[PDB]
């Protein structure tokens, strides 16, 4: 499958800093079942967003359901089954830092995972318990998708 | 060659319209210009009646040049400061100073918010004449605009006496480029 | 009083690190002190 | 002459009537020379 | 208005004329720095024509 | 809701801090909470307790609309095994009623007896040079005469023989003032 | 203050010369006194 | 040790059924204070209770010295969580319908409720639930508003005004909670948040009747109110922030109006509006650059608020160390010098109204520990020991020789000449 | 390319590159400039004339009348002269939509343009080429003559 981490967010807050960019918004979602934070840089030209709205996100290791691992080259001549059917916005970043409530000696319980999807940046701060499919310097794809419940 | 491909594309300019404030920071500008104003009037007062305690250190002209020249410097970052709070991120003037390839916060302070202080041997305009700038000040006039103080923008254009003042501060640097020069070649060939 | 070709001194504080007394504490940070200082305009050496 | 812009900042050069020397090496060794001392690329970093 | 004079003598016919002859053709010179003014004074000496 | 109490459980059971998780009030409506009052024996002390000081914060006519089921969680809260949960019961017992905490604490809390004995005896015990509000910085002399008894001056240390150079220098602040304001 | 930096002090101290053009001391006080500014 | 032992086994071996029965034996023994308590086990509800009430007991044993001191530490393990702070401030609520001396345990309450604010709490609402304020659901609604938001709204100002000034007014508790003036203050006297003189009058009659309104209260229930100030204080609240908020202004012309302002500023209230007015002026380290009096009138107008108002000492003593410990930039070292003598003499203008061993503990802790500039030290002494008189109360001496035994007592008289040195003060200890 | 032109408020330059009509970038209408300027020659030297001359040309030329540009007026300034400018169906500020010569595509920044009074300096680059491999000689000492 490759679902790295799945779901249901509902937007709390758009850029309270304000509007740094144009075509370009921050959100501060939060989670329902998991209770974990999410901070994520959208593209609000082309999929806009407003407050309230909730979604489904899932984060996935490949678009393909069988796993086959892509390489990672633009080839949008491809008939193979995608994710990407039944979502509506999709990025593909990497993600580049875990940090974490690590001890000197006890475990970690909660970890917040970094990723760039050239230049736009999310971070999911969470219970540990949810985020062990994030490896730093790993391809990773949103999958998110506006909810009408 | 990437980046100046992509220029065809995004385009770059700059006019008239990256000078404009939004005519609320033009009041502010003012307002600042009028209270160093009185403010400097105020110690020229204050001198007439003779109260300026002495600086441990220094002459009663030279605390008096000290006290000018701190509220006039004061006024014009504080002018400048509120020129750049004006601009917009769609400003020109702004593009080219935050990336580094031209200009700095001075040029576009100049520009918008005022001139300011004129200067040559680091002193403020001497009485050529005597004890007057210009004829047309009165005699012993230390205040902000009769020894060379420029209130105006570049975008407003300068009165008659700051222009010409602003030309006496100009003069200096072609002067010193002039002995610079040949003042430094034989530093270097003697050190070569 | 003084010492000659002492036409004045200035009494100074300096807001640089570069000349404040800096002093190793106890536990082993630096701590650099604000002192007075003097800048003469002639030049003994010997004397002073 | 004609030359890229990121070499104008060691040669101070301006582009607005500014004019320049060409000298051209006449033997191979000093063409190996200056190819392997002072070619451009070469110079990127300064000991200054 | 607020009194600073009122003992003046002489009138100026118009200040534009403290400026020389290359100097005034210079549309809007009190807009510019003055070392672009004289490198305009410079070059105004120059041009075909 | 679907499962409300793990909802309950991990939207608020947030066990290190003791405070008002925020957005409390926005957790809670009429079906929120009717839903969680034939389900308030499964959840842990640290939801219930959250949940009942949350419920303070809640606005009075929020409070008012849907009081009953309000009364109903406090009176199951008032039944729990933890003692932290009676005491928030009987106090929070009295907000649908009126909106002030319930004062009569005296029932079946002797360690409020003997908290609320023992300060009175050390507040009788200290009414002199006693803390006063710091209201006291604002109202005046006879409200805060009326308010917390008068103003006692602080004890002489010493004798001032003359007064420092503050005030000859408002008197003579005063004249050139008075001289300043004809001109 | 004035202590004239610039080309001409360089040129002052590449050209050895008895007599600059702002000589000066940086006296710094011993103990006790480099606190007190009346002991100073 | 034994007993520390013995909890650390406890706590590394909870299921040791024999460190269970030792623990009982402990306790038994009656040595259950070494147990674990204070911040570390206040939620068990004896040891909270416990130790809560040691804690208030601490603090009334305290006083006025011991304000600055033990209040954070009992505030910081009644504010861990909303249950202790919610049993805390029941009872202050309970022991405030008694006034022999219960205004301490209601400032004790306030001081608690501005270090939750200061914490994070949404503690406004907690308060209203301890008031009577909760009995007009409108307002004590519109209050929780205000206090969540922080901000001076005019429509919940006119919804709480029109309540007032009537023959049925809301009951003063309402309206004297420290966190409404504190914030009324902060946006009002501020020089930003400019008000468009058209709710501003009913913020003043509402400051007015917060503070200069008498209402007598016998049972804890309404009994006569007092309406002497109510257009006196009014009046010169409006003067005062009219003259303040016309930034405009030059310095000459508040000094101009400067009878006016003397009469004005004898108000508590005023008092304090004015010197906040003043610490927010001050504040900005450019405002000295425009400030040409090297001896400015806004020190002589605290003189006047440290003279008339004792209640307020506090305030205008940190005022004077936060501008004492700040160093000045784009001055003369002369100019720093010259301002920290003013300030000096400031301090001992406060030490004049008898508020006198904060100051020379403060002095004495900066002049000992993280030395400054002892001449300031040497003149700050000179004009201190020079206004006060024999005889001495024995802990200001107390407090008053360490600073005097060293630090260039040789150098403490130079040119006074016609008055004896300090020695006098040590034959007189 | 390599002969120097320079406005009237001392923007001095040599011609980089030269491009036909059809490549350089134009209006709405066929209007395509004549020189194009860098931005960066503006900021750094502050001459604001420049940018003042080349808004009121825009005026003059429509209008139909010599603009003036008296150093010191004051019936004159920005303001009055943008207020006249658009009402000519310009932009008060004199900014264009330029359109990409190469790709026909519209240029994301609008681009400053109007008519504004150049001169043609006598330093031609053909006046200055020079090069020489062994030619003559001096006669002192026998090393290559000078000019
Ligand atoms: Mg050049």
């Amino acid at each position: 499958a490759g679902i790295l981490f799945e779901d249901i967010f509902d937007v709390k807050d758009i850029d309270p800093e304000g509007k740094k960019f144009d075509r370009v918004s921050r959100l501060h979602c939060e989670s329902e079942s998991f209770k974990m934070d999410l901070i994520l840089d959208v593209n609000i030209q082309i999929y806009p967003v407003d407050l309230g709205d909730k979604f489904r996100l899932v984060i996935a290791s490949t678009l393909y359901e069988d796993g086959t691992l892509d390489d990672g080259e633009y080839n949008p001549t491809d008939d193979r089954p995608s994710r990407a059917d039944q979502f509506e916005y999709v990025m593909y970043g990497k993600v580049y830092r875990i940090e974490g409530d690590e001890t000197s000696t006890e475990a970690a319980t909660r970890l917040s995972a970094y990723v760039s999807y050239g230049g736009l940046l999310m971070r999911l701060q969470g219970d540990a318990n949810n985020l062990h499919g994030f490896e730093v310097d790993s391809r990773v794809y949103l999958l998110m998708k506006k909810l009408a419940f | 060659t990437v980046i100046n491909n992509w220029l065809l594309i995004e385009g770059h300019t700059i006019g008239i319209g990256d000078s404009i404030a939004d005519s609320k920071t033009y009041q502010d500008i003012q307002n600042t210009i009028k209270k160093a104003k009185q403010d400097v009037i105020e110690v020229i007062e204050k001198a007439h009646n003779n109260e300026l305690e002495p600086t441990p250190g220094n002459t009663l002209r030279q605390t008096f040049e000290n006290q000018v020249n701190r509220i006039l410097n004061d006024a014009r970052d504080k002018t400048g400061s509120s020129a750049q709070k004006s601009l917009s991120e769609y400003n020109n003037f702004k593009s080219m100073v935050v990336s580094g390839a031209k200009g700095s916060k001075i040029n576009i302070s100049q520009v918008i918010a005022v001139v300011g202080q004129q200067n040559v041997e680091g002193k403020r305009i001497p009485f050529g004449f005597k004890h007057r700038t210009l004829p047309h000040f009165i005699k012993d006039d230390y205040g902000p605009e009769s020894r060379g103080f420029v209130e105006n923008s570049y975008l407003a254009g300068l009165t008659p006496t700051e222009f010409f003042f602003h030309a006496m501060g100009g003069r200096e640097g072609l002067i010193d480029t002039a002995v610079k020069t040949a003042e430094t070649g034989y530093i270097q060939r003697r050190l070569i | 009083q003084g010492i000659e070709q002492i036409s004045k001194v200035y009494m100074h504080l300096p807001q640089t690190d570069n000349k404040k007394k800096i002093i190793i504490t106890e536990d082993g940070e630096f701590k650099a002190l604000q002192e007075w200082i003097l800048e003469t305009d002639g030049v003994s050496l010997m004397r002073v | 002459f004609r030359l890229n812009l990121s070499v104008t900042t060691p040669y101070n050069a301006d582009f607005d009537g500014d004019e320049m020397n060409l000298h051209l090496p006449q033997s191979l060794e000093t063409r190996a020379e200056i190819q392997e001392l002072a070619m451009v690329p070469r110079m990127i970093v300064t000991p200054q | 208005e607020v009194a600073y004079c009122s003992t003046y003598t002489h009138c100026e016919i118009h200040p534009s004329m403290i400026l020389g002859v290359c100097a005034s053709i210079i549309p809007f010179p009190d807009h510019n720095q003055s070392p672009r003014n004289t490198y305009q004074s410079a070059m105004g000496k120059q041009a075909m024509g | 809701e679907s499962d409300t109490g793990l909802w309950l459980h991990n939207k608020l059971g947030a066990t290190d801090e003791l405070w008002a998780p925020p957005s409390i009030a926005s957790l809670l409506t009429a079906a929120v909470i009717d839903n969680i009052r034939l389900c308030f024996h499964g959840l842990s002390s640290a939801v219930k307790l959250k949940l009942l000081l949350g419920t303070l914060h809640l606005p009075r006519r929020t409070v008012d609309e849907m009081k009953g089921a309000l009364m109903e969680i406090i009176q199951l809260a008032s039944l729990d095994s933890d003692p932290w949960v009676l005491m928030v019961a009987d106090i929070l017992k009295s907000f649908p009623d009126t909106g002030s905490l319930n004062l009569e604490l005296e029932e079946q809390n002797p360690n409020v007896q003997d908290i609320l004995g023992e300060l009175r005896e050390k507040v009788g015990e200290c009414e002199a040079s006693a803390m006063l509000p710091l209201e006291c910085q604002y109202l005046n002399k006879n409200a805060l005469t009326t308010l917390a008894g008068p103003l006692t001056p602080p004890v002489k240390h010493f004798q001032l023989k003359r007064k420092p150079k503050s005030a000859t220098l408002r008197a003579e602040l005063l004249q050139k003032s008075t001289e300043t304001a004809q001109q | 203050k004035n202590v004239t930096l610039g080309v001409p002090r360089l040129k002052e101290l590449i050209n050895i010369s008895k007599k600059p053009k702002t000589p000066s001391l940086t006296v710094f006080l011993l103990g006790q006194s480099a606190r007190d500014a009346e002991r100073a | 040790t034994w007993r520390d032992l013995f909890y650390k086994l406890a706590e590394a071996h909870p299921d040791c059924l024999m460190l269970n029965f030792t623990v009982k034996l402990i306790s038994d023994a009656g040595y259950q204070g070494e147990i674990t308590s204070v911040s570390t086990a206040c939620q068990q509800l004896e040891v909270f209770s416990r130790v809560l009430r040691t804690s208030l007991a601490t603090i009334l044993d305290g006083g006025e010295e011991n304000l600055e001191k033990n209040l954070p530490e009992f505030a910081k393990m009644v504010c861990h969580g909303e249950h202790t702070y919610l049993f805390a401030q029941a009872m202050m609520s309970v022991l405030a319908q008694e006034e022999q001396g219960g205004s301490a345990v209601r400032r004790i309450a306030q001081e608690v409720q501005r270090f939750a604010q200061e914490k994070g709490h949404d503690a406004s609402q907690i308060t209203l639930a301890l008031g009577t304020a909760a009995s007009y659901p409108r307002a004590c609604q519109a209050l929780g508003a205000m206090l969540s938001k922080g901000a001076l709204n005019p429509a919940d100002i006119t919804v709480l005004f029109k309540m007032f000034t009537s023959m049925d007014p809301p009951p003063v508790e309402l309206i004297r909670v420290p966190a409404f003036l504190d914030l009324f203050m902060q946006s009002l006297f501020k020089p930003g948040a400019r008000i468009n003189q058209d709710h501003k009058h009913k913020y003043i009659h509402i400051l007015a009747y917060a503070a200069s309104v008498v209402e007598t209260w016998k049972k804890n229930k309404r009994v006569s109110i007092n309406k002497d100030e109510l257009k006196s204080t009014s009046k010169a609240v409006e003067t005062v922030h009219n003259l303040c908020c016309n930034e405009n202004k030059g310095a000459s012309e508040l000094v101009a109006e400067l009878s006016t302002l003397y009469q004005c500023i004898r108000f508590p209230v005023v008092a304090m509006g004015v010197l906040k007015w003043v610490d927010w002026t001050v504040s900005e380290p450019r405002y000295f650059q425009l400030q040409t009096d090297h001896t400015p009138v806004h020190l002589a107008l605290l003189d006047e608020i440290s003279t008339c108002h004792q209640l307020l000492h506090p305030q205008v003593l940190q005022l004077l160390v936060k501008l004492f410990e700040t160093e000045h930039s784009q001055l003369d070292v002369m100019e720093q010098l010259e301002l920290k003598k003013t300030l000096l003499d400031r301090m001992v203008h406060l030490l004049s109204r008898g508020y006198v061993l904060p100051v020379v503990s403060y002095i004495r802790k900066c002049l000992e520990k993280l030395d400054t500039d002892i001449s300031l030290i040497r003149y700050f002494v000179t004009e201190v020991l020079d206004v006060i008189a024999p005889p001495y109360t024995s802990d200001f001496v107390q407090l008053f020789l360490p600073i005097l035994e060293n630090d260039s007592i040789a150098g403490t008289i130079k040119t006074e000449g016609e008055h004896d040195p300090v020695t006098e003060f040590i034959a007189h200890c | 390319i390599g002969d120097k032109f320079a406005s009237r408020h001392g923007q001095k330059g040599t011609c980089g590159i030269q491009y036909r009509q059809e490549d350089m970038p134009f209006t709405c209408e066929g209007i395509t400039p004549d020189i194009i300027i860098n931005p960066h020659a503006i900021p750094s030297r502050m001459t604001i004339g420049h940018l003042i001359e080349c808004l009121q040309g825009k005026v003059s030329a429509n209008k139909g009348e010599i603009g003036d540009a008296t150093p010191f007026n004051d019936a004159v300034n920005v303001q009055k002269i943008s207020n006249l400018l658009s009402d000519y169906g310009y932009h008060l500020r004199g900014n264009e939509v330029l359109y990409n010569g190469f790709t026909g595509r519209k240029i994301t920044s609008q681009i400053f343009i109007g008519p504004t009074y150049y001169q043609r300096l006598k330093h031609m680059v053909d006046d200055k080429i020079h090069s020489r491999a062994r030619g003559p000689i001096q006669i002192l000492n026998r090393q290559p003559m000078e000019g």
